[PDB]
């Protein structure tokens, strides 16, 4: 799921 | 036009944990298809384009709790030879279906490496400041994708 | 005689 947090 | 089901939504947004902020930008998804976390999507429901606010998610609603089964014990061996594993190091292994499996270490005794398939933010509340952008009706190709073009 | 890694860089 969003946000995308690498 | 507001937030709602199958509304393509675009935010800014600063994500703070713990009084950091982490992420900072903008981002499209379409609204209702489980393409953001559950809290700040709850917290988008029935907004006004131009509308601004701060929301607080805690992990249960954000990325979801951490996940004791997600700490597993790996050889050394397991890992690329060439590479550094170190705390904070991160790589992927596979599931069952072939796909990617990230994956951070977390400490290395000797052989024995322990690594976390945890999403980094799981078991953590976020704080987040808002503002809608932009809010418009999906096209059909979004519908039948399931995300934002 | 080595294992295949089962972990990969990214
Ligand atoms: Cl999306």
């Amino acid at each position: 799921m969003k946000p995308f947090i690498f | 036009m507001k937030v709602g089901q199958d509304k393509v939504v675009t935010i800014r947004y600063t994500l703070q944990v713990e009084g950091e902020v982490l992420d900072q930008g903008e981002l499209s998804y379409l609204h209702g298809h489980r393409n953001l976390i559950p809290g700040l999507e709850e917290a988008l429901e029935g907004r006004e384009e131009g509308e601004a606010f701060q929301a607080h998610v805690p992990a249960e609603k954000a990325y979801g709790p951490h996940d004791p089964e997600g700490v597993q014990v790996v050889p050394l061996s397991a890992f690329p030879e060439d590479a550094e594993v170190v705390p904070g190091a991160q790589f992927y292994a596979q599931d069952m279906e072939g796909n990617p499996m990230p994956l951070t270490v977390v400490a290395v005794e000797g052989e024995e490496v322990t690594v976390d398939f945890n999403h980094p933010l799981a078991g953590k509340d976020l704080d987040f400041q808002v503002e809608v952008v932009k809010v418009r009706e999906a096209t059909p190709e979004e519908l039948l994708h399931g995300h934002a073009h």
